[PDB]
């Protein structure tokens, strides 16, 4: 069921000159993200944190401090260029966790192997009044 | 005295307009029909549907305190 | 002078609080079906008339009080 | 020839290497301060620091 | 007025009658050659097509690139067929790129 | 963690999914509409509370709702 | 490669088709409107040409003809000024006696009792005293009759017509194409040498033949109607030979290179004319001559068609070093394909220039009878300060627009821009620290002084008598300037100004034109306040520019566009995270900075320079040196400056200065009114308009264009514009009423 | 001409002409019957 | 300030301040324990309202008591 690709260190990363928008202490102590793509040729692309970098012909692996920054770079790579990307989340443990695209197909394309999470079978106008859930820990929408 | 008493009347009416509008619109309006399940005080409902800055009832109170200060002034 | 101003400012803050807690009630503790068609629900259901007329009264007072003051000036 | 380099050559850590940040004498000086005397008992570093302050 | 509308489609190519004041997609449903749709309000790619001949009114358009209007693409749900135009169906992704 | 809910008025347009910055939403099979699709929110622990998804919902009222809730460092979008 | 005129014939046919259609340029607008928001958008994007299309050629053609339209408007304004000076003025009476008659070139019609504004300005005339300083310009140009003013007004009218026609022509009949605009070498060659070089040479030619002799005659005391007409000075030359003997040789000195034989009317005196209180005209003529020579040579630097010259690309890409990589390589391609880059550069430079102009004009008064016309001086300084500030803020606005819309490292890559984008965080952090430090050590000194004075401890205060903070550098510099003439500028007799020193007070008609300005502790404090405010507004604007494309907060800020409300209340709340919002603040801080600057100027001038001279040489100033001791605490500003100076405007009612009192109060009102837009949000207003719409619908009187509350950005725009209008207008009324009553 | 008639009836121009006419009327009225605090005819 | 300037501006300023603190010698030896964040939206509206009203009350009380106390009549 779509064994996710395993992160391959020794994959080169784009030619960058350095920036003050890179990683910080949060990447040291809690987590950071890593995105990979494959680059038909060596080109210039705008970095989601600073200026411009040069993606190498062949595997490109970039480490960002925010998942949102990764998805932004992924969107730019995917529609301005035509490049398929995947990103992971790395903990200070040395664990990696394949993040996107979760089940091999982009989420804008329906896949028959996904379950419904957080779906309510009613229209939004049929939530109970807050008075109905007073003094119980539940929220009227979580129902 | 006449002119300033009518200034007072305007102050009272506008403050009560703000507060009553905040109270009667607390459970929801046409711009946000499901306001009641968001609580009494919240930021806004994002920039969609034209923008919903200061849509709480807390925001109505917040706006009415200015008019209260002005009228008591 | 101090006593008068003190008590008037305190009264203004108290009035604003009364209306704020009216709104908080309407959000948190109001039950529509238990209040079916009584005075509270019927207040809620013609809120547009109340708000529009409060706005008319305040517009009239403001327009004319400011206009008379500016004419005199 | 270029003077400003990424930190330790890693261009994805949020900092740079410049003259004020990383030139020989300024590195030696900063390292020779009680605060950055890592292998020294903390009490004596506190003494030196406290006396100067 | 009611100019004939031609639509290439994986089902084939059919001809239907519909007045210039109405969307091609709306009268298509009245005849019965099924087409895709979702929002029905001109703000999505679902009902996308492109044209072979003629051109449709771009007045009923929104949420489109400042080019999708003149590069060929169009929305069946929000479009008035000013002539005997020939259009494509099931054209979302080669529009989605 | 903010809480995102999807209601059955969803027409499965998928504009909201294509709008979210953090890949919280998804498209899943269904049978209640003509697209046989509906939006799911399996990863709300990454939701920043941006509510771009609500501005992309063409239904009235909305079919995708974001209720801001307890904040995390993921929820606050903090890089430090 | 070579440069030529390249045109297109009849690109757009003049027609009334699109006038009937509202927002033809915007596809969405053209169709029509569903709500009230459509009307606001129509105006907000009328002149944003680079978004109506994507063709650079069309953008630049539109820009060219819009410039023509603006020039026409300016000419119409000038002709109106000249005509009002010709017909509804007391310019001739003022010309007979300058330092008793008050200049005024506007009368009002007696409709509702407003004729009280027709005050006694002297000269058998009743009108509204003007502060434009136009009378001084006309006197310095040699204009003695109102026939000359009439001729000038009509000439400017036909020039406005010509400009309007040229605007129509260069857009609808003969519109240039892109390669014509993208030629900047020849454009610079012509603007340096042709517009500024020939312009200033032509003006020096005017002053040599018209202003010099006519002003000589006027200063000799001749009745203005007994003066020869200017053309006589050209026909009969011995008329000039009498005033200026070395007009006898007549241009043979210019070719023998015996230029010293011209030392008569081409001087290097410096200082002021003790009779008129302005600069020597024989100095201004020499100045413009030298300026002309300099610009005429300078407009020959860039290569256009004949090999000689400089390629701007070569000059740019020759400059690079070890700190900046390949700097300046690729800027020529950036500055010739994006109008916003050029616009922001030019706006920054023009604002800087306007403020330099204000300073130099207050310090070295160029026009006769200008220095002792205190109202004109104050108004000119204040007006130019405001204009400069606004332009400088617009510079930042358009730098941000460039960064968002036109910056592209894929096709147009520059190194320096990239490096600054790469260490923007260090830049902004250090600017932040400087703002904080400067704010603590300038305003904190004022707070310390206020509490030291309120605790009955004046010895502990930061003042001239307790704890001196003397600006030793400024004092040293101005003493160096005072000693300059004869020591290190041997060809000058007087120092370039009288604020430097040397004594030599100059007065005119019993009023003080100029005297040495002393710098004490209060000057130190207020100068550091100035530095602080400038640094903070620079911080806001630079932070807006550097972080316009992306940040650590929202990673794709450019996709949201240059101007937008927010991206939801996520990540904690992203209210005003856009570049446009940064410009909105900068305007607030620019207002603060310029306000403090003009207050400083006005108080210091009314306290240490202006005033009335007397028979012994005893100078009583407007305020007896109350700036040196009272300006060091905020209570002094509130009491001695605002409360004291404010009394003039409050008592204006019942006199001819009543309009200033009215504008004082009205500006207070509109300023307070702005706060309704600046403190609230559009959600409350949409919800209120909902019930108002209900009230209308109940009576079949609801409109079809659905009324919406303003956009979030529009509400901020209405709030900031009203705020600025209110504040600037109340300061305007206060200044004018005060300086016209006490001046 | 037809289009000029149209443009001259667009909202801003229609309203400026209307308000200029109204201003002229009120100005002349108060120029003939000035300083009027009441209605003194009947 | 809290009423005109909004959260986004301040949040980004705070984040660059955080960078600056983490990057400097002799002071990165000290670490905060809560990540500094700009005030909330509702929190900022509250703080601004509190400042506004406190300033209001204090300046008017000063003026009233000083102007009546000065003349004592
Ligand atoms: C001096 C500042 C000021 C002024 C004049 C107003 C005025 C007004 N406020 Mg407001 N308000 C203010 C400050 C101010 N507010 C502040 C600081 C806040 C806190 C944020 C609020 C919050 C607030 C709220 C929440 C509400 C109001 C409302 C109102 C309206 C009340 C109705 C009325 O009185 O009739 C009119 C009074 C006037 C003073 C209007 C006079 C302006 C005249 C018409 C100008 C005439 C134009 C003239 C022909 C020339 C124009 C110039 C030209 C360039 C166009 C009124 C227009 C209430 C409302 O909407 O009423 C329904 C409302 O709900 N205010
Ligand atoms: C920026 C330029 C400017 C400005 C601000 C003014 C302002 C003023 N002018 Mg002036 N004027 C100007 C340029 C200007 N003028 C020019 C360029 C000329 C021709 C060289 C004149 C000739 C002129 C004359 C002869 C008179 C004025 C008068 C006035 C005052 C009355 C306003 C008015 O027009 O009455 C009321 C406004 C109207 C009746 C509507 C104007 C409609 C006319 C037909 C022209 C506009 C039509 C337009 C093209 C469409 C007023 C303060 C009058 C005055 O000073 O009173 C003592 C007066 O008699 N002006
Ligand atoms: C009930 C109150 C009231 C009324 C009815 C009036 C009425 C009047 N006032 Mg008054 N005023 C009032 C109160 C009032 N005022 C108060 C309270 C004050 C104290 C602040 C004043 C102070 C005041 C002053 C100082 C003046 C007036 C003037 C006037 C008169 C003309 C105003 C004018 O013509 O504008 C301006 C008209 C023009 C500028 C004409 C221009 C025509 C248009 C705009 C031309 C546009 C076309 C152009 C070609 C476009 C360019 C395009 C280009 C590219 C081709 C008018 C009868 C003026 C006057 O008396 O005239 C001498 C005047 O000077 N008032
Ligand atoms: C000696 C030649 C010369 C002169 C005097 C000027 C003068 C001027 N240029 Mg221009 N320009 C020139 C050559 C020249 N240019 C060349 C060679 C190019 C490139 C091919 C350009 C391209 C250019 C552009 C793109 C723009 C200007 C602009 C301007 C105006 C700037 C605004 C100003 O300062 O107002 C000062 C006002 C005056 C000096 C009033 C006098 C106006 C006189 C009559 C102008 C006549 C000079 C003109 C070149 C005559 C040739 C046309 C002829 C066939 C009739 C100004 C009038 C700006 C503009 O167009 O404004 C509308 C602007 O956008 N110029
Ligand atoms: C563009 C500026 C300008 C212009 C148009 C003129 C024009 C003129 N100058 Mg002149 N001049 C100028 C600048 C100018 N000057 C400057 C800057 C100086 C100072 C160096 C002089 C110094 C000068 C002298 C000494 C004389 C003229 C004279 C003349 C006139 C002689 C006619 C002729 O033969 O030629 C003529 C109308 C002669 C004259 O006065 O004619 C009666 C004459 O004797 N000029
Ligand atoms: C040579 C100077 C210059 C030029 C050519 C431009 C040109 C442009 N600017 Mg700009 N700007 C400038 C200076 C300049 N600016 C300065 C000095 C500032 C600082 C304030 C700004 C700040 C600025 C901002 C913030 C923005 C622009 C924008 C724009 C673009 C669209 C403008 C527009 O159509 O809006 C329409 C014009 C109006 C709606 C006019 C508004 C009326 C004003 C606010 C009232 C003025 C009151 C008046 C003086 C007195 C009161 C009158 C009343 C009482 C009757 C356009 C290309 C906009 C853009 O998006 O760029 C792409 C944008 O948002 N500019
Ligand atoms: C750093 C903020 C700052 C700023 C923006 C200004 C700005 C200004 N000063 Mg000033 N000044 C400053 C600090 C500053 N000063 C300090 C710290 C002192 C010593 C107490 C002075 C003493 C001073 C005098 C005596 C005079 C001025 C004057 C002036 C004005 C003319 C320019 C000038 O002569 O400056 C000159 C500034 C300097 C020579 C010192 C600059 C600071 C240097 C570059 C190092 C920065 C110090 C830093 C804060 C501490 C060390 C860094 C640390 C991290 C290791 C001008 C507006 C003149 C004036 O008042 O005009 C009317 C005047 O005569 N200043
Ligand atoms: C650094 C301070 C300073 C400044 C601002 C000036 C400024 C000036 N000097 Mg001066 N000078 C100075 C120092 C200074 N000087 C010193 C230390 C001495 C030796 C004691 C002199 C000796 C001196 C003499 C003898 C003369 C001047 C003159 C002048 C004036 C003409 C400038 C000039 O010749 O064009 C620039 C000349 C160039 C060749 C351009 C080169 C650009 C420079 C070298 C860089 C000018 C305002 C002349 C004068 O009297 O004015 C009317 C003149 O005769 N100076
Ligand atoms: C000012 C009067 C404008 C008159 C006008 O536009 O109508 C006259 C025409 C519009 O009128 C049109 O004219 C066309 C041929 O020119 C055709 O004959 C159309 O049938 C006719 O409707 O426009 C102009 O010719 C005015 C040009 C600009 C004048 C300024
Ligand atoms: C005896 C006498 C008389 C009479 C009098 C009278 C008749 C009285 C009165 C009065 C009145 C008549 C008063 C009142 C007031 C009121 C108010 C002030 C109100 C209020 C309300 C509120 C505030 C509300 C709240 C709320 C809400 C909002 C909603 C929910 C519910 C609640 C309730 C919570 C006279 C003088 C003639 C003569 C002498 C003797
Ligand atoms: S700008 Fe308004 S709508 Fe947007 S996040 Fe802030 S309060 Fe909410
Ligand atoms: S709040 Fe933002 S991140 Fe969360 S689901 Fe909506 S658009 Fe996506
Ligand atoms: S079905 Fe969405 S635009 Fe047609």
């Amino acid at each position: 069921g779509f064994t996710p690709p395993e992160l391959d260190p020794n994959t080169p990363s784009p030619i960058f000159g350095g920036s003050t928008g890179g990683l910080l202490r949060k990447a040291q102590v809690e987590e950071f993200y890593v995105i990979t793509w494959e680059s038909p040729k060596e080109q210039i692309f705008e970095m989601p944190t600073g200026g411009a970098a040069i993606m190498r012909e062949g595997p490109n692996l970039l480490k960002l401090a925010r998942k949102e920054q990764c998805l932004a770079l992924g969107t730019r790579l995917r529609s301005k260029y035509k490049i398929k990307y995947q990103f992971y989340r790395v903990f200070p443990s040395g664990e990696v966790q394949y993040l996107h695209p979760k089940d091999g197909v982009y989420p804008e394309k329906v896949n028959p192997g996904r379950q419904g999470v957080g779906v309510n079978f009613r229209s939004i106008g049929k939530n109970v009044s807050p008075i109905e859930v007073k003094f119980t820990g539940k929220q009227p929408y979580d129902l | 005295d006449f002119l300033v008493h009518h200034a007072i009347a305007l102050g009272l009416h506008t403050t009560t307009l703000i507060l009553v509008k905040g109270a009667l619109d607390a459970r929801g309006s046409k711009l946000m029909p499901d306001k009641k399940d968001f609580g009494y005080s919240f930021p806004c409902d994002g920039p969609g549907r034209g923008g919903t800055c200061d849509i709480s009832a807390w925001d109505a109170f917040y706006l009415a305190v200015f008019w209260m200060l002005n009228t008591i002034g | 002078a101090a006593l008068y101003t003190h008590h008037q400012y305190i009264a203004g803050f108290i009035m604003t609080g009364a209306f704020a807690h009216g709104a908080i009630f309407f959000i948190r503790d109001y039950n529509p079906e238990q209040n079916a068609d009584n005075v509270l629900a019927r207040m809620l259901e013609h809120k547009e008339a109340i708000i529009s007329h409060l706005s008319w009264a305040s517009l009239f007072l403001g327009f004319h009080t400011l206009g008379l003051y500016v004419h005199n000036d | 020839y270029q003077v400003v380099q990424p930190i330790n050559g890693d261009p994805f850590i949020g900092s740079l290497e410049t003259p004020v940040t990383s030139s020989p004498l300024v590195a030696w000086y900063l390292s020779n301060l009680p605060g950055y005397r890592t292998a020294v008992n903390p009490l004596l570093r506190g003494i030196e620091v406290g006396l100067a302050h | 007025a009611s100019y004939k509308v031609k639509l290439v489609t994986p089902d084939g190519t059919q001809e239907f009658e519909c007045p210039s004041d109405v969307y091609i997609l709306d009268h298509a449903e009245e005849v019965g050659i099924d087409l895709p749709y979702s929002c029905r309000a001109g703000s999505c790619s679902s009902c996308a097509g492109k044209v072979v001949g003629g051109e449709v009114d771009q007045s009923d358009g929104s949420f489109l690139d400042d080019e999708q209007i003149e590069a060929g693409f169009v929305l069946t749900c929000v479009a008035y067929p000013t002539s005997d135009v020939v259009i494509e169906t099931h054209k979302e992704e080669d529009l989605t790129a | 963690s903010h809480s995102v809910k999807i209601y059955d008025t969803c027409i499965g347009c998928t504009q909201c999914v294509r709008a979210c910055p953090t890949d919280v939403l998804e498209m899943i099979p269904w049978g209640g509409c003509k697209a046989k699709q509906i939006a799911s929110a399996p990863r709300t622990e990454d939701c920043v509370g941006c509510k771009r998804c609500e501005s992309a919902c063409p239904t009235d009222f909305l079919s995708v709702r974001v209720y801001l809730w307890h904040e995390t460092t993921r929820s606050m979008g903090l890089a430090y | 490669p070579e440069v030529k005129i390249l045109v297109d014939r009849d690109p757009i046919k003049t027609s009334f088709e699109q006038w009937a259609k509202p927002g033809h340029f915007s596809r969405t607008i053209a169709k029509g409107p569903d709500t009230t928001t459509w009307i606001w958008n129509l105006h907000a994007d009328a002149h944003d040409f680079d978004s109506h299309t994507s063709d650079l050629e069309e953008i630049s053609r539109k820009v060219f003809s819009a410039h023509f339209g603006q020039l026409s408007i300016i000419f119409l304004w000038l002709s109106g000024m000249y005509f009002h000076g010709a017909r509804f003025s007391n310019y001739e009476a003022w010309l007979n006696d300058p330092t008793h008659i008050r200049p005024s070139a506007q009368v009002v019609w007696p409709i509702v009792g407003q004729e009280i504004l027709n005050g006694d300005v002297g000269g058998g005339f009743r009108g509204i005293q003007i502060t434009s300083g136009f009378f001084q310009i006309w006197r310095a140009s040699g204009i003695t009759s109102e026939l000359q003013l009439y001729c000038t007004a009509i000439g400017a009218l036909v020039f406005a017509a010509l400009m309007l026609f040229a605007g129509w022509f260069h857009y609808h009949k003969a519109a240039p194409k892109l390669v014509w605009f993208q030629d900047v070498e020849s454009m610079l060659n012509h603007h340096l040498a042709g517009l500024l070089g020939l312009g200033s040479l032509s003006w020096a030619g005017h002053q040599v033949h018209v202003s010099l002799p006519i002003n000589q005659f006027l200063n000799a005391g001749v009745d203005p109607k007994e003066i020869p007409l200017p053309h006589e000075f050209i026909l009969n030359r011995d008329l000039l030979a009498q005033l200026y003997p070395s007009f006898a040789e007549g241009a043979t000195p210019f070719f023998t290179l015996n230029w010293s034989k011209y030392a008569d009317f081409l001087t290097f005196r410096g200082g002021l004319d003790p009779l008129t209180g302005g600069l020597w005209l024989t100095d201004i003529a020499h100045h413009h001559l030298a300026i002309a020579i300099l610009f005429l040579i300078a407009g020959h630097m860039y290569r256009t068609n004949w090999g000689i010259g400089h390629g701007i690309k070569d000059i740019l890409e020759a400059h690079k070093g070890p700190f900046t990589g390949q700097g300046h390589k690729g800027l020529y391609e950036i500055l010739t394909t994006s109008w916003h880059a050029q616009l922001s550069i030019n706006l920054a430079m023009l604002g800087s220039l306007t403020i330099i102009v204000a300073h130099h004009m207050y310090a070295m008064p160029p026009y006769p009878y200008l220095a002792t016309d205190y109202g004109t001086q104050l108004s000119l300084f204040t007006h130019h300060m405001w204009i400069g500030g606004f332009l400088i803020v617009g510079a930042a606005a358009h730098a941000a627009i460039f960064m968002v819309r036109d910056y592209d490292p894929t096709t147009r890559y520059n190194d320096l821009l990239d490096r600054v984008l790469r260490h923007r965080d260090a830049i902004i952090s250090h600017l932040n620290w400087v703002c904080i430090f400067l704010g603590f050590h300038s305003f904190g000194l004022y707070i310390h002084n206020d509490t030291m004075s309120a605790l009955g401890r004046p010895q502990d205060m930061f003042s001239d008598t307790a704890i001196q903070l003397q600006p030793v550098f400024a004092q040293w510099i101005q003493n160096t300037h005072a000693l300059a003439p004869g020591t290190t500028a041997p060809g000058a007799t007087t120092s370039t100004s009288l604020t430097w020193g040397g004594g030599d007070l100059v007065s005119v008609g019993g009023k003080v034109a100029l005297l040495p300005i002393p710098l004490g502790t209060a000057d130190f404090l207020v100068h550091h306040i100035h530095a602080f405010t400038i640094h903070v507004t620079v911080l806001i604007l630079l932070k807006g520019v550097l972080f316009a494309r992306s940040s650590r907060l929202i990673p794709d800020k450019a996709n949201l566009g240059f101007r937008f409300p927010c991206d939801g209340p996520g990540r904690g709340g992203t209210c005003q995270v856009s570049a446009w919002d940064h410009v909105f603040l900068g305007l607030f801080w620019m207002y603060n900075a310029i306000s403090v600057v003009i207050f400083h100027f006005s108080w210091k001038m009314q306290s240490d320079v202006w005033g009335s001279i007397n028979d012994q040489g005893v100078v009583t100033h407007i305020t007896g040196g109350n700036f040196a001791q009272s300006s060091i605490t905020i209570n002094g500003w509130l009491r001695d400056f605002l409360w004291a100076q404010a009394s003039q405007v409050i008592q204006s009612y019942g006199s001819s200065l009543s309009a200033y009192g009215l504008f004082f109060l009205g500006a207070h009102f509109v300023w307070a009114f702005s706060l309704m837009f600046l403190f609230s949000g559009r959600g409350y207003w949409q919800e209120l308009i909902e019930s108002i719409v209900w009230a209308h619908n109940k009576l079949k009187v609801a409109p079809a264009t659905q009324p919406r509350a303003l956009s979030i950005v529009q509400g901020r725009a209405v709030g900031v514009t009203h705020y600025l209008l209110g504040g600037i207008a109340t300061t305007w009324a206060f200044f004018l009423a005060r300086i016209i009553a006490v001046g | 001409m037809r289009d000029l008639k149209t443009y001259l009836s667009v909202a801003p121009v229609a309203s400026t002409l209307w308000f200029a006419a109204l201003a002229g009327l009120l100005i002349e009225i108060n120029r003939f019957f000035p300083d009027a605090l009441t209605f003194p005819f009947f | 300030m809290f009423l005109i300037s909004w959260r986004g501006y301040w949040q980004e300023l705070i984040e660059t301040l955080a960078w600056a603190h983490e990057r400097t010698p002799l002071a990165n030896l000290i670490r905060w324990r809560d990540k500094p964040v700009a005030l909330s939206i509702v929190q900022a509206r509250l703080v601004g309202l509190v400042h506004f009203s406190v300033g209001y009350i204090f300046t008017y009380a000063a003026f009233l008591i000083a102007s009546t106390s000065g003349k004592f009549g």
